């Protein structure tokens, strides 16, 4: 019925393979970059990963008390048994998430580790009639589950700032007014392909992992709701986005509450 | 100028 352009765009790179079917026009998968499965620099940010600037927990369980000290980071530790945010998570103003590090005390498999353990749900890359290219799931998917990172090119404001082919930018802005963004034109993951929905099954999150450099939180979206198999992911690009967009094309989400239309 | 079409919101 379809074309499988693909049978992974990611190339073996995430712990399960995204297809690429195109069953609309002729259009092959999409080659005009390159896939990367973490986010990649070209043009050195000075990440601070001196180890003895983690903050880190010393728990002698799996990190389900109220002493984890990475779970007092993020206000509380937001995740379940099953790794989904809890229904009290704040979906409208999300909290900072501090996953537990290396630096922890505590085991691989503690309770504070969701982002980290990477990609969880069968996802796939099909060919939209109105939008261009976009993302499914290929499965149910429960509310509060971590689906996919927003990965490309770190850069800075001013680089961002220059760049012509600007469709694929995500702004990283500080509690402190500092600034960065990751392009993922050139260099990018699957989520460079979630198109805008005004009414989004996903919310991004700001993560921290391996490093705590508050100028670079790394993106994770969250369904905030069950997300039925064959659904096209989408999340809210935002008013900055749309008040330079919206300036050349509406937007087609087909949502009766749209807000772009 | 212009500015930067950036997400999120
Ligand atoms: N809700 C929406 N309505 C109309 N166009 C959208 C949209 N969401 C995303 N897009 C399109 O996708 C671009 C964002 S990058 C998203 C992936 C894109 N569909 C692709 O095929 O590569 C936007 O600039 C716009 O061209
Ligand atoms: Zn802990
Ligand atoms: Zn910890
Ligand atoms: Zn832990
Ligand atoms: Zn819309």
């Amino acid at each position: 019925v379809e074309r499988i352009v693909s049978r992974d765009i990611a190339r073996g790179y995430e712990r399960i393979p995204i297809p690429c079917v195109n069953a609309v026009d002729s259009e092959p998968c999409p080659s005009n970059y390159k896939y990367v499965s973490q986010n990649c620099v070209t043009s050195p940010m000075n990440i601070d990963r001196n180890i003895t600037h983690l903050q880190y927990c010393v728990c002698i369980d799996d990190c389900s008390s109220s002493n984890c000290m990475c779970g007092q980071l993020s206000m509380r530790c937001w995740y379940d048994k099953d790794g989904r945010l809890l229904p009290e998570f704040n979906m409208a103003e999300p909290p900072l998430i501090f996953e537990c590090n290396h630096a922890c005390s505590c085991w691989r498999n503690c309770r504070n580790r969701v982002v980290q353990n990477g990609l969880r749900a069968r996802l796939q890359l099909y060919r939209t009639r109105d939008m261009g290219w976009g993302v499914r799931s290929l499965q149910d998917i429960p509310p509060g589950t971590f689906v996919c990172e927003y990965v490309g090119e770190l850069i800075s404001d001013s680089e961002a700032d220059v760049r012509e082919e600007d469709s694929y930018l995500f702004d990283l802005d500080n509690k402190d007014g500092e600034v960065y963004c990751i392009d993922a034109r050139f260099y990018g993951n699957v989520s460079r392909f979630i198109n805008h929905h005004c009414e989004p099954n996903l919310v991004p999150v700001r993560v921290f992992m391996a490093h705590q450099d508050l100028r670079f939180p790394r993106i994770a979206f969250f369904s905030t709701r069950l997300i039925e198999a064959g659904e096209q992911l989408g999340f809210d690009y935002g008013e900055r986005f749309w008040d330079i967009k919206g300036k050349l094309f509406s937007c087609r989400c087909g949502s009766p509450k749209c807000r772009h239309s | 100028t212009a500015r930067k079409v950036g997400r999120p919101g």
